């Protein structure tokens, strides 16, 4: 868990091998690569209430806006599930507004 | 780990505490009394040295 203790960058694997007077590692390595921009957002207000998600980061393409992993772009659809409520929001800064989506409501009809 | 890639500052606080057990609601409901709180702590420190 230690950053650069066996290789440079998130660790996976090793492997020893003999050396005539010593010891030789052949670490495995996990590397993100081919970036993007986006536009982010700490909070999202609805109903007067403030949801922060569950672990994650909120993003928008422009137009829309989803929930993704941090090492990882794979957007959803944001619920009442991965999201969690915490008081009222008027006085956290960069709030923007929006909707939540909850699947009991359509689903009860 | 390879490549900088840009993000604002409230946003790395908040992962910072979340990787200690805090939940990121501490942060950002609280912002202003940290802030105030390590600016001190710096003004402090650089009055000692
Ligand atoms: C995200 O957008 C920023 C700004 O629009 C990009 O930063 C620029 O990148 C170009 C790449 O050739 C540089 O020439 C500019 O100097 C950069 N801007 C500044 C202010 O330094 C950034 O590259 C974009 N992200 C990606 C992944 O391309
Ligand atoms: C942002 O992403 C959303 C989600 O994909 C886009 O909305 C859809 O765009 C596709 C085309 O790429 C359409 O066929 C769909 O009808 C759109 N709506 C839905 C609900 O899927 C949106 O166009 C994207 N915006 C930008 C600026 O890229
Ligand atoms: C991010 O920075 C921009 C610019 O530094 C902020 O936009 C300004 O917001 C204030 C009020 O919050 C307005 O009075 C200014 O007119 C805005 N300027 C521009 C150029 O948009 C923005 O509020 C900041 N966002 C966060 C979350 O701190
Ligand atoms: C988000 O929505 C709220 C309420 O719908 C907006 O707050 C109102 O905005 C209107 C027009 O900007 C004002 O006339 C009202 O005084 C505001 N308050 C209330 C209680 O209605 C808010 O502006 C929207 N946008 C953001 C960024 O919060
Ligand atoms: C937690 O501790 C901080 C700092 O010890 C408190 O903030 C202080 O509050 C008093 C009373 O309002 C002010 O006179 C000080 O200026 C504040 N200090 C700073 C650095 O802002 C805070 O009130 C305490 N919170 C609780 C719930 O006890």
């Amino acid at each position: 868990k230690r950053v650069d203790f066996c290789g440079k960058g998130y660790h996976l694997m090793s492997f020893p091998q003999s050396a005539p007077h010593g010891v030789v590692f052949l670490h495995v390595t996990y590397v993100p690569a081919q970036e993007k921009n986006f536009t982010t957002a700490p909070a999202i207000c609805h109903d007067g209430k403030a949801h922060f998600p569950r672990e994650g980061v909120f993003v928008s393409n422009g137009t829309h806006w989803f929930v993704t992993q941090r090492n990882f772009y794979e957007p959803q659809i944001i619920t009442t599930d991965n999201t969690f409520v915490s008081g009222n929001c008027d006085v956290v800064i960069g709030i923007v507004n929006n909707t939540v989506y909850d699947p009991l409501q359509p689903e009860l009809d | 780990a390879g490549a900088a890639l840009q993000i604002p500052f409230a946003m790395q606080m908040a992962y910072r505490f979340n990787g200690i057990g805090v939940t990121q609601n501490v942060l950002y409901e609280n912002q202003k009394l940290i802030a105030n709180q390590f600016n001190s702590a710096i003004g402090k420190i650089q009055d000692s040295l």
